[PDB]
RNA sequence: AAGUAACUUAAGGAUAAGAAAUCAACAGAGAUAUUAUGAGUAUUGGUGAGAGAAAAUAAUAAAGGUCUAAUAAGUAUUAUGUGAAAAAAAUGUAAGAAAAUAGGAUAACAAAUUCUAAGACUAAAUACUAUUAAUAAGUAUAGUAAGUACCGUAAGGGAA
RNA sequence: AAGUAAUUAAUAUUAGUAAAACAAUAAGUUAUAAAUAAAUAGAAUAAUAUAUAUAUAUAAAAAAAUAUAUAUUU
RNA sequence: UAAUCUUAU
């Protein structure tokens, strides 16, 4: 038989559930494009110098 | 150690009369740890109080204070 | 641009995926529950009031920063101000010489 | 510190048994009462399986003289028998403890508290006995918190009728069997 | 000699290790493992016999980073008896912290620097066995029987 | 039926290569400077030790020892 | 003496 969860463990679980419920940070296409453009600019600058 | 014995205390609340140890029901006392584990804590006679907000019983403490005041008056 | 982004090293790419640059993460230590909580800083958990260790441990963070420096993608990473690590030329310039060096 | 002599221990990984699968050759008579303790049961200082030793195993090392003539000695922990009060169980529980363990118990403010601390370190330095004690305490706490309603009689009412129905078809029916049938329902 | 033989226990196809409180040194690197080099070098030793790193540089190697913990106290440390010849981490007894405004690391101290213990997971490169395949300046006394005949009360021995 | 194997170090002889070798991605080992306990010292300021280099010493010398210079570096 | 603690039922 599985051992029951103590109070602290339950509270931690609840917190984790709350965290999950919130909207997750996800890397957008736009952000990637912005990064990629910056990388390209950096490469161009390196080539120049 | 001897120093340790002198200075080590444990904050408890008694939930029972203890005439030998001079502790009356509801009193919140910094007792010796040995005393607590051996005599007081047995049979729900006292209780350890780590967090003063959550653990402690308030009404019993108030009653004890009232008794003490009455004793002082008399 | 997308192809260039893809060409970035793996660790850096992974970091960008899981802590993206749209969110302006905090410079200072924050609540662990917060959305803008910096993964490089030790954030305090609001209930217990204990500082959680950084989500990216210090070595990994340093590696990520070095990767960003290499590919010029520093500002898209969240700030490393209040983590005590400086890096390369900035570290060289900003540091005070040891008491032993200046005053033997 | 570390818990090397505890967390080194490995136990045979039991295969998850599906309801429709074939039996194993040796199935036990009486069922498992307690949960499985992650770290098995100590196979060295078996003295410590019976008590709350706080992960304190016996050391072996060298007695060394002025001549540096090394001789093997062992260093036992300061074990002590101690009947300590459980608030949850409403009885005092007598066990072998290290003096260190007794000190920790005193610090934490009770025996139940010591048992139920959620940290992995505590779990490691609970014994199998300690694990069983923890389970007993935790289960009791859960019961106190949550009584069943916050069904048996209905079953008892239906049982004789069910038996009669069975008899009418032709077969006899026992209680125990009835209980077995209508556990999941 | 040597943590070797031996005895005990337990786990898996492997296991162990593994994602830095690591090294270093004012530059820096970035899990673990195995090998080469460093190097018989620093260190060490009845300063005898002898024992002996690491950094760094390469090989091998896999997707190799990754949340599982509401972040870790009788723990850090300390005192002490021990404790992989170097190089420490551990451990009995007992004292015993602190919140990143913190804490580990260096007789010590001052600077500086680095890292986050007392919560976790982790392929592959590896050991071993068995098989198949390939190669044999290997074997016909390492070429098939036999653990048999036989000796021994026995463990055990052990032919042609 | 009996001086053998593995990991080292030293000497010889030969062969390749040669002020380089080995290895070749790097990294390292050996020689290319002698020393001196060790440090930041180091081999003609007009040529053969009567020069210079280091160690003791020292103002720099001399004095021991060892070492270094006489078209092309060994 | 509800520290330890022996014995018996």
């Amino acid at each position: 038989p599985e051992m029951p969860l103590t109070e602290v463990r339950k509270s931690h679980l609840a917190e984790k559930k709350e965290l999950a419920e919130r909207e997750v940070p996800k890397l957008t296409e736009e952000d990637m494009e912005a990064i990629g453009a910056r990388v390209f600019e950096f490469l161009e600058k390196q080539k120049r110098e | 150690s001897a120093l340790t014995k002198r200075t080590h205390r444990v904050k408890v609340q008694v939930l029972k009369d203890f005439p030998r140890f001079q502790l009356y029901k509801g009193q919140v006392a910094n007792v010796k740890p040995s005393l607590m584990r051996n005599y007081l804590h047995n049979f729900n006679g006292a209780k350890y109080i780590l967090s003063e907000e959550h653990d402690i019983n308030t009404e019993l403490l108030k009653q004890y204070q009232t008794l003490e005041a009455k004793l002082e008056e008399d | 641009y997308k192809q260039y982004f893809d060409s970035l090293p793996l660790k850096l790419k992974s970091f960008f995926q899981r802590y993206p640059p749209s969110i302006k993460y905090s410079p200072v230590s924050t609540s662990t529950k917060a959305i803008n909580a910096n993964p490089f800083l030790p954030n305090k958990h609001p209930v217990t009031q204990r500082f959680h260790d950084p989500k990216y441990s210090l070595r990994r963070m340093s590696d990520v920063y070095k990767l960003a420096l290499r590919y010029g993608v520093e500002e898209f990473l969240p700030p490393i101000e209040n983590t005590k690590k400086l890096f390369f030329e900035e570290k060289y310039n900003k540091k005070t010489l040891m008491k032993g060096v200046l005053l033997p | 510190r570390q818990w090397r002599l505890i967390e080194t221990r490995k136990i045979a990984k039991q295969p998850n048994y599906q309801v429709g699968d074939a039996k194993p050759l040796h199935m036990p008579k009486e069922r498992k009462k307690f949960p499985d303790y992650k770290y098995g049961e100590s196979n060295i200082f078996k003295q410590s399986n019976k008590g709350l030793y706080g992960g304190s195993f016996v050391q072996f090392g060298n007695n060394i003289s002025e001549s540096k003539a090394k001789t093997r000695k062992k260093w036992l922990p300061n074990v002590v028998k101690k009947g300590l009060w459980s608030e949850t169980l409403n009885r005092k529980i007598s066990i072998k403890m290290t003096a260190k363990v007794l000190k920790t118990i005193s610090k934490e403010g009770g025996i139940d508290n010591y048992l139920t601390k959620e940290k992995s370190a505590r779990i490691k330095e609970l014994g199998p006995t300690g694990w069983k004690l923890r389970y007993r305490v935790l289960k009791r706490k859960d019961e106190i918190e949550n009584p069943p309603h916050k069904r048996r009689r209905l079953m008892s009412f239906l049982y004789p009728l069910e038996k009669l129905e069975y008899r009418s078809v032709g077969k006899d029916l026992n209680y125990k069997k009835f209980v077995e049938l209508f556990a999941d329902v």
